[PDB]
């Protein structure tokens, strides 16, 4: 436990309308069990900036996502693990990009928990590659 | 005075602001505002003896009890002066406060101005535990943040 | 109640723990502490009205002045209930505060419980600076550090 | 004014008994004037761990050094250019180091004002070298 620390995993190659499951697992930090985070997926495409897609609330269940995602993305975890699961249903070409898991503080505020520059921990990235039908 | 306020920080994450009101002497304590931070569900909530936050909530000493009573919840008769029982945090974290209470005061024997306001760890049993430490704390386990009471504007 | 403390906290690095004692009602106050991170020299030193530290030491209000008064030092007959005057800090930016004043009190109509003490960027001119907002502040400047004065043990 | 940044200046080569001044200058931060530091020296000599040699209150005059170079070396501050003095006198060869500048809070306690740990910000760094007069 000496500082907090995240590792993703789970990326890979799917085609277009697939599905993946990623994890991020949390390691070290402050260990007593009252310390809450807003956990919670980010992606960077080529040439955009870093964008949140789902977060989650370690000391409960709330759960909030993007735009882009919502309805097709789930955010869930297993607090006993320290680990976060996004479960990536229906997959566009779009959402290619390399995925970030990242902790803010638990008392962020709404408008805040999702927004990368409040982020305190990242984690190094596991890469998501979605194939166009049109790529024969 | 019939106004005051609170501003509850600690080691976690946990922080918020708790106004205080009574409109007329020896009347009922409103106490309202909001908490973040908090795992979801119940925790404990009382007025601690000192607004001493020179070693964190540690130096806030025990619950306020002029009357030397056994602990209890909010509506119990036996009962400290400072219990206000437990508050809720939602699925996100956050508890709203909307509390009415008559044995507290902000002026009098019983005023609670200066004196530390606490958050706890752990849900309030209210003195119903059962065992000796119920009879003391509520078994509401570590202080997650406070403040001192201040006169409010 | 007989003693009081208060932690002073704000946006620099400027933090202290300032003590209160009147050992018998209506007497004397001796205010006694240290401060630390303040540049060396003299800095403005009072009570303001409120105990909200919700805004930082902005929502504590104007010096705690009941009686309506002009603004003045500590020995002056024209002086805010609040006004303590100047912390001289040495050359380690540290002031040891030891003080004697008999208009605050811990009790009573001028009770200074559940307030805010500040500590000023500025000598405090005790209200001879010839203008007008020496008649209000002293020209003592901006408030960097400050806390709510509570019930201690 | 960013974050806080200092840059050294003035180290180079001198024989043993000979003097040196380095400077080091401070720019960005919280600009405000009531804003303290304990400015102030370090040293790291080839495989010794980094050791504190002088310090200074940017908010007043107090001054404090090392045992090793009590009454050799002094530092001083010109507060209007934000730039801390190190006059190093009657030098010895094993005063050789890389000299780095460092900045910590200015509420800092006795004990913790000359400690590398406490210190927020460090310098890149200006090398000192003093010879022998054995080496001929
Ligand atoms: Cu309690
Ligand atoms: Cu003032
Ligand atoms: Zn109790
Ligand atoms: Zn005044």
């Amino acid at each position: 436990m000496a500082q907090v620390q995240l590792q993703e995993s789970g990326g890979g190659s799917v085609q277009a309308g697939g599905s993946l499951r990623l994890a991020c697992v949390a390691s070290g930090g402050d260990t007593r069990p009252y310390i809450t985070y807003w956990m919670g997926w980010y992606r960077q495409a080529p040439g955009k900036e870093r964008e949140g897609v789902a977060t989650i609330y370690t000391g409960g269940s709330g759960t909030y996502y993007s735009d882009s995602v919502e309805g097709r993305f789930t955010i869930s975890q297993d607090k006993a693990q320290r680990t976060v699961y996004l479960q990536m249903n229906d997959l566009k070409p779009e959402d290619t990009a390399m995925y970030y898991c990242a902790a803010g503080n638990g008392a962020l505020p709404p408008g805040r928990r999702l927004s990368p520059q409040n982020m305190d921990t990242w984690g190094p990235g596991t890469q998501v590659t979605v194939s166009s039908h049109h790529h024969h | 005075a019939t106004k005051a306020v609170c501003v509850l920080k600690g080691d976690g994450p946990v922080q918020g602001i708790i106004n205080f009101e009574q409109k007329e002497s020896n009347g009922p304590v409103k106490v309202w505002g909001s908490i973040k931070g908090l795992t979801e569900g119940l925790h404990g909530f009382h007025v601690h003896e000192f607004g001493d936050n020179t070693a964190g909530c540690t130096s806030a000493g025990p619950h306020f009890n002029p009357l030397s009573r056994k602990h209890g919840g909010p509506k119990d008769e036996e009962r400290h002066v400072g219990d206000l029982g437990n508050v809720t945090a939602d699925k996100d974290g956050v508890a709203d406060v909307s509390i009415e209470d008559s044995v507290i005061s902000l002026s009098g024997d019983h005023c609670i101005i200066g004196r530390t306001l606490v958050v706890h760890e752990k849900a309030d049993d209210l003195g119903k535990g059962g065992n000796e430490e119920s009879t003391k704390t509520g078994n509401a386990g570590s202080r997650l943040a406070c403040g001192v009471i201040g006169i409010a504007q």
